[PDB]
């Protein structure tokens, strides 16, 4: 027979090895395949839908979870109040785990790209009202104030016809990919906060409320991509599936 | 020249001068199955304008606390007119569909309406609470019919997935201060080309508020949804007498 | 070895660069993912194509 | 020609082997665009990118989108099922075991699964075997493929056993894992993971309501094994099956399960603890 | 030696495999072949030859099983009449069982194509009559009446020279292939059934028995085909073979 | 009566539509259906009682002994064939020695 | 390799596309099956040949 | 018979013999036995520098 | 299968070996790489300092 | 929901301040006489 020596490795069996492995049925021919629309050909396609973010993640709403997805802004008495803040981080615990992205992301060590996030502002039609919404890269805290935030990245929104904004997270970071990040050593791969405030104030006429909400959606931009296949930490068999 | 449009199709005509444009699912028009995906050797009966036409069905009212409701297809015109007496009497059925979400306020309301198309909308029970109990849920919980259902717990679609992300299928939003309808259509999704109009729901329409209806008292608090729909490219084969379920 | 194409995947083929040494095509490696993609489908499926310059809605 | 009344997909496929690049951008100052602003209620997501929103450099990316490509998501072996033989106790001192082919019993490869509706694909199976506490034995087992309508064994020398048209594959515990390659079997064009119907014809009354969601498109038939013997095997025996999903295509992209699962044929999901999506903290302007 | 890495499958024996193994008698060589009539290279080949079918398979038959081969019709005193009934599903228990289609698809666990039934009238050659003969698709139990059995696929046979007549059970399936049909989830890939009723009337003057009978036989028509190979319910080694 | 199956197909009884049958014919060729190895006989060598403590078996060729594979070949009245014969030896209670 | 022919099947190949390492053909795999048939010789081994048209007899 | 496995950062650790983990749907794992040659593979560029 | 027969040196691991092992991440791409200054190829370019 | 399955139009208030229903002639003679109550009743034309 033909020499040969059988090397390291030999009889092992690694789960992602792509290999060669006999038939069972030869001979056998599948039922054929016939057109059905919406077919998906990689995970991309999908991080680039705009799925609800859970801003309103309180303690408070857990029981009443359907709160959680749309925050309130509301007739202000004094200027330049604080809306909202969160991070930037997609892979971390916190509001992006409400959408595809984030639960994607989750099956991957590493992601690099742009993100965007809609606001889409639900309030009545006589209500008007100019916000600042502000990404802060890494290095500073929340910013204390509206006009430390102002030092960002930033889109003053102005309610009316279009009652959707978009604010764009700019991919800036020193390392090409970042993993996914979390208190301790890999806070150095945090994305940074973003911070809703009001740059005028909810203004609205005798006869409509004086309380509205905003529902915010987070994707992918075109530059997104993700690498280092895993599992995800999100899905657990606590117990025997019957 | 975007907020306005008109639909005509059979001997119905639906106007709205308020629209978000329209969403053709998955970017795919409705179409009749063609002979290399068929397998049924019967030529089937398409018969057009009697059954691809608009149908108006009963119409819910939206409270300051509605959870959410449902409808499947194509269960909610299995019995109506001409398309379900075609339903019936045949074992095969496919078609697409137009739907048209309807619901208007003033511009003194607010709040917001997910309209959305859910393909294979298969529920789940609580099962017992503890969920201990292996229980399903009745007929009429999955195939209401034409006056569709409840969502007990729309943060979970009734089926343990999130609301969250249902954005990631065919939809539109209707937000009162921008709109006033949603407009879908819905190509024939299935893993055969043609399937029992009765046994199986190709896919669910689901109408959650999202954002809360509110108003200030005084103003008209009888704020209706009403949903019309239209079977596109009706096909049917497999004639026989006719069955209900 | 030239095969009997019963491989799932070959209506339009989403691999491309297979390794086989049987009869049958399903025994094959997976190979090489392309890496086509059609986001549009799901981020613009809208009738009237909106563009990114003027408001989505006049 | 006497009677006149008698007389589609908006987009296609693209190659992207990298992500998009960035161009370089300056300042816009006017009216009349205006980028920034978009409609959700469309249901399109926003067009928007980052050099209509900052000004940006230009920056040459080739990082890849290989590995998010379905069959890379998919392709990688996971565990499906657990079978143990046992040679004391009320398991199965027979020395065999009938599984009906179920696959749904584990979350992990399950959800991943499941963020599609349909799915048509190959698989490779691996059947790693061993004792209870992972010791290895000088055991020769069978493993057979019984499909619907075949008849089961109904013992350890059961005449089906014979093998003469079902497959089988005949190891020993102290062999490398048994592999296989498996074609797509439904009758359907694909394997669904959700079938919003009934199976059957007639009145669906509370007391056959397990039929909800039941589609015998998926139903493979039974997989069997036994030790390979007229007498008892001394040994008690723990079987791990591993599925490796191949040349795949996958349709409808769908939520991502987030309640626990509690059976392998239904969603089901434990009512009095239902779990938010993300976590909590206590005030929306404080992290 | 070459550098060579066993993988998983190693040492397994596939009874499926179809490898290659080493000639025991070098140099042998066979006895040549000759011309023999009747060679077969498909099943299908068979599969569309006539058999018949045991439409009468009565638990009081058993005994006097040769009286399973037929079924009568006779003299009517009622019009309408229902004269035999029977599920159209191929692989299932019952009359199919005695057809050798329905023996050979036992050995394949899906199906797919249109079937075909002749009946041949054996009464005497002064009978005359009409009958309807109806397939009804899924959906319907056995149609109550006549009238109803009717809206469904069939064929109104008129006795004459041509003694028979033959029924089409056209494949009309959700599926591409079904799969054998049993009580149970698997009723799903049922096919349907075939009624015959009495159009007219058995007619027949003095001098000529006022009973008689039809055959009847069936197979697959050139649509056919089967697939997923497999074990056949239908034998069984109950005890050693001597 | 002629001995002929009958020659209508569906187009002749029904009105029908078109159809682009792929289906395949290749599983029922009678090389699929014959080419996967079955039991054709159980031999045994005990080492106590009246069998064979000899240490050594003759057995007649004769593969009728096994139901499955005796009424697939049966299906014909003459086969001509090569075949590929596996031998699967171990102890009676399904373990391996050194033997 | 060049074989010795002494395959069962070679008076007219059932198969055709077959694999081996030895000197003899019988050792070769089954290989890939061919799809020929001749029903009319089950289905309708009658003289004067009944068309579907007229009736059968004449 | 013994199993390794890789769990990239964020990925769940293994609580357990038994953990659910050790489904290795996704991370990549390989079972040997202490008799088979020693395992061996190929690992790429990990850093996201 | 195919005629072989194992020779000496099966099995066995030698560290300086210059072997093919399967890849544990199919489809994966590292981070591409940046220009850096004072690359070295041969230690002989240290030894001349 | 009965009228709903004869022709009609679904009217949505807004600047436009009117709709147009069409009362296509659908008869089965070529010309109608005028309607009412008896065998003329033959002749109507519908319900709006
Ligand atoms: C000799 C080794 C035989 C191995 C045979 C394994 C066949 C398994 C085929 C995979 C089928 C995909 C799973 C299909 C459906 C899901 O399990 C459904 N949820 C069951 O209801
Ligand atoms: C070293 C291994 C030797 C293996 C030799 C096995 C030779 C067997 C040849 C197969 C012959 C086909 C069977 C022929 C006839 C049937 O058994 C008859 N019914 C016996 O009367
Ligand atoms: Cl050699
Ligand atoms: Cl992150
Ligand atoms: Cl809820
Ligand atoms: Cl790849
Ligand atoms: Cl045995
Ligand atoms: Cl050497
Ligand atoms: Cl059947
Ligand atoms: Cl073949
Ligand atoms: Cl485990
Ligand atoms: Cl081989
Ligand atoms: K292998
Ligand atoms: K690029
Ligand atoms: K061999
Ligand atoms: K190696
Ligand atoms: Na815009």
């Amino acid at each position: 027979g033909i020499p040969t020596e059988l090397k390291p490795g030999t009889n092992q069996f690694l789960t992602t090895d792509d290999g060669v492995s006999a038939p069972i049925l030869p001979g056998f021919h599948p039922t054929p395949p016939i057109h059905i629309p919406g077919e998906v050909h990689n995970l991309l396609e999908i991080c680039r839908v705009e799925t609800i973010l859970e801003v309103n993640n309180l303690k408070t709403n857990e029981t009443t979870p359907m709160q959680r997805l749309c925050f309130p802004v509301s007739v202000q008495s004094k200027t330049g109040e604080l809306c909202a803040a969160f991070r930037a981080d997609p892979g971390r615990d916190g509001p992006w785990q409400s959408t595809i992205l984030g639960q994607l992301c989750r099956y991957y060590t590493q992601w690099s790209g742009s993100l965007e996030v809609t606001f889409m502002f639900a309030g009545s039609f006589m209500a008007t009202g100019k916000m600042l919404i502000a990404y802060t890269p890494p290095g500073g805290n929340v910013p204390a104030d509206r006009i430390t935030a102002m030092l960002g990245t930033h889109v003053i929104w102005d309610f009316g016809l279009q009652s959707s904004v978009t604010l764009v997270v700019p991919w800036i970071s020193n390392t090409h990919y970042r993993a996914h990040a979390r208190a301790g050593y890999f806070d150095y791969y945090t994305t940074g906060i973003i911070t809703i405030w009001y740059q005028t104030n909810y203004v609205v006429p005798i006869g409509a409320p004086t309380t509205a909400y905003i529902v915010a959606l987070a994707a992918a931009q075109d530059n997104f991509t993700m690498k280092l296949c895993k599992d995800t930490e999100d899905i657990e068999q606590t117990a025997n599936i019957q | 020249s975007d907020r306005v449009a008109q639909l005509t199709i059979g001997n119905s005509t639906i106007t709205t001068q308020e629209a978000a444009n329209i969403v053709i699912a998955y970017g795919e028009w409705p179409e009749y199955c063609p002979d290399t995906d068929a397998t049924a050797v019967d030529k089937p009966t398409r018969p057009d304008v009697s059954v691809n036409r608009f149908f108006t069905l009963d119409t819910k009212s939206w409270a300051k606390d509605s959870k959410g409701w449902y409808w499947k297809f194509p269960d909610v015109l299995t019995e109506v007119g001409v398309f379900g007496q075609n339903a019936q009497f045949h074992y095969l059925y496919r078609s697409g569909f137009c739907v048209h979400v309807q619901c208007n306020a003033s511009k003194f309301h607010q709040g917001a309406l997910l309209v959305a198309v859910l393909p294979e909308y298969v529920l789940g029970t609580i099962a017992g609470g503890t969920g201990n109990e292996n229980s399903h849920p009745p007929y009429a919980t999955t195939q209401p019919g034409q006056v569709g259902a409840v969502l007990t717990h729309p943060y979970v679609l009734d089926a343990g997935i999130p609301l969250s992300q249902l954005t990631v299928c065919p939809h539109q939003w209707i937000n009162l201060r921008t709109n006033n309808c949603a407009t879908i259509i819905v190509p024939y999704m299935n893993t055969v080309p043609f399937d029992s109009a009765l046994n199986h729901c190709n896919f669910g329409l689901l109408v959650i508020p999202v954002v809360p209806l509110d108003f200030n008292t005084g103003a008209t608090s009888e704020i209706p949804i009403t949903v019309t729909i239209a079977p596109m490219c009706a096909e049917f084969a497999g004639l026989r007498q006719a069955v209900k379920q | 070895s030239h095969e009997n194409s019963n491989s799932a995947s070959e209506g339009s083929t989403i691999n491309y660069t297979t390794i086989n040494y049987y009869k049958d095509a399903y025994a094959a490696s997976a190979g090489r993912q392309d890496m086509s993609q059609d986001p549009k489908k799901f981020t613009d499926p809208v009738m009237d194509v909106i563009h990114e310059m003027a408001p989505p809605l006049k | 020609d006497p009677i006149a009344d008698m007389i589609r997909s908006l987009t296609a496929l693209q190659v992207l082997p990298t992500a998009a690049n960035t161009e370089a951008s300056s300042h816009r100052l006017g009216t009349g665009v205006v980028p920034a602003l978009q409609a959700a209620e469309t249901g399109a997501s926003s067009n928007a990118s980052d050099k209509n929103l900052i000004e940006t450099r230009c920056v040459l990316n080739h990082h890849s989108t290989q590995e998010t490509a379905i069959g890379n998501f998919f392709s990688r072996a996971g565990l499906v099922s657990i079978i143990t033989m046992p040679t004391t106790g009320t398991q199965n001192t027979d020395g065999y075991v009938n599984w009906d082919i179920d696959l749904m019993g584990y979350a992990q490869l399950r959800r991943k699964c499941e963020l599609f509706t349909y799915m048509r694909f190959d698989a490779e199976f691996t059947f790693v075997v061993a004792k209870p506490n992972g010791e290895l034995v000088p055991q020769l087992l069978q493993y057979m493929y019984v499909p619907p309508g075949a008849p089961k064994p109904t013992s350890r020398d059961s005449f089906a056993w014979q093998t003469a048209t079902n497959p089988s594959v005949f190891v020993k515990m102290t062999d490398p894992p048994a592999q296989v390659s498996v074609p797509f079997m439904s009758p359907a064009s694909a394997y669904q993971w959700f079938y919003d119907g009934y199976p059957t014809f007639g009145e669906h009354l509370q007391a056959n309501d397990l039929d909800y969601g039941q589609c015998p498109n998926n139903m493979m038939g039974t997989f069997s094994i036994r030790t390979v013997g007229i007498e008892k095997s001394p040994h008690s025996i723990t079987l791990r099956v591993y599925m490796r999903i191949k040349h795949v295509r996958a349709w409808i992209p769908r939520p991502l399960r987030n309640q626990p699962y509690l059976f392998k044929t239904n969603p089901n999901y434990k009512g009095n603890d239902i779990k938010c999506t993300s976590t909590s903290r206590d005030k929306i302007t404080t992290l």
